[PDB]
């Protein structure tokens, strides 16, 4: 299970 | 000519090192307005928090000191970073203002709560909040005011906690200081508190993330209790017994409530698709939710338990989760009464050290 590395604050 | 300078931001004056430029207002702490700023030297955005003559009061000085101390001492990738401190005044006699420079993240959770996270993100953020909290607890420190707007994120999906003005060791020894919607029963009802008070806050935060909106709204400090029992149902008499009698009477007086199950509090509709492998399941989230959002602190899960929980431990990493405690010099003990001027002294010494 990979750590996410993006998070969308648009 | 000189080292500092001045800009009016509305009715507030920021007097700060020339390195800091282009200030913009952004928010508040318990104490402090805070500006975003360019640090022309380090060439990066920062956050400057002005603490206005904090020695002006028991409260303000107590909170300011803690915040000064804890920000120096704390070190963890999930606590917001110290960068700088200063006063523009030139002496203990001149002195009035403290300024704290910290890293600037991209957004507070406000924010994320509205977007629709997949499990891996939702579980990851929680995991990061918890390592942060385990870091404070790890040294006896309780944050007491965890709430979406004290938790900041960045678009690489990283997360840090913020504002330590409220932060101290265990409870009883003022009531309406922690934000209403995140108040644990032990705080609403005046019984004093242990580290897992922070866990109640996390439960609410997680809940909101999923809910799309505040978990126990509650229209004033008293209605707040209604929302809690309306949902979780009436605590046990085993619990009520620990309630002080004045408050005990009111509580026992409420309409009784069965309370909804967590499956009903938090149906599948509300959750994303379930993830690739096993533990990131809507139902696992429920299980965790159900061990944090428990009225009776003595039946409530701890941080270390929460990190162990199958929904959170899929990220578990000992070097994040079992770091060395921040070291608090036994001097500072988050409770002492000092005075008018013993305070002005302490902070100054403490800013002086830190400059």
């Amino acid at each position: 299970p990979k750590r996410p590395t993006t998070l969308n604050l648009f | 000519d000189n080292n500092f300078y001045s800009v009016e931001i509305g009715d507030s004056t920021f007097t700060v090192l020339k390195r800091y430029q282009n200030l913009k207002p952004i928010g508040s702490g318990a104490q402090g307005i805070v500006c975003a700023a360019y640090d022309a030297i380090l060439e990066r955005n920062v956050a400057i928090k002005k603490l206005s003559r904090p020695f002006q009061n028991q409260t303000h000085a107590k909170r300011a000191y803690r915040e000064l101390v804890l920000m120096k001492v704390v070190n963890h990738k999930n606590i917001i970073g110290l960068l700088n401190v200063f006063t523009p005044q030139k002496s203990l006699e001149e002195f009035q203002d403290v300024y704290i420079v910290m890293e600037l993240m991209d957004a507070n959770l406000s924010q994320v709560i509205q977007m629709e996270l997949d499990h891996e993100r939702m579980s990851y953020l929680l995991y990061q909040m918890l390592c942060g909290i385990k870091h404070l607890h790890s040294a006896g420190i309780i944050h007491r005011d965890l709430k979406p707007s004290n938790i900041v994120v960045k678009s690489d999906a990283t997360l840090k906690i913020l504002d330590f003005g409220l932060a101290r060791t265990a409870g009883t020894s003022t009531p309406y200081v922690v934000t209403r919607y995140y108040r644990a029963p032990e705080v609403i009802l005046g019984m004093g508190y242990k580290e897992n008070v922070d866990i109640w806050s996390v439960g609410c935060i997680m809940g909101e993330m999923i809910k799309g909106g505040v978990l126990f709204p509650g229209t004033d400090h008293i209605d707040q209790w209604n929302k809690v029992i309306e949902q979780l149902g009436t605590p046990s008499p085993e619990f009520m017994k620990k309630l002080q009698p004045t408050v005990r009477t009111y509580v026992e007086n409420r309409p009784k409530y069965a309370g909804y199950s967590f499956e009903k509090l938090f149906p599948d509709v509300l959750f994303p698709a379930d993830s690739e492998h096993n533990k990131l399941k809507a139902s696992q989230a429920r299980d965790l939710l159900s061990k944090m959002l428990v009225i009776d602190a003595s039946k409530r899960i701890s941080v270390d338990e929460a990190l162990q929980h199958p929904y959170i431990n899929v990220w578990y990493d000992p070097s994040e989760a079992e770091a060395p405690p921040p070291k608090i010099p036994d001097k500072q003990l988050d409770e002492r009464e000092h005075t008018i001027e013993e305070w002005k002294e302490l902070i100054y010494k403490e800013v002086m050290d830190l400059e």
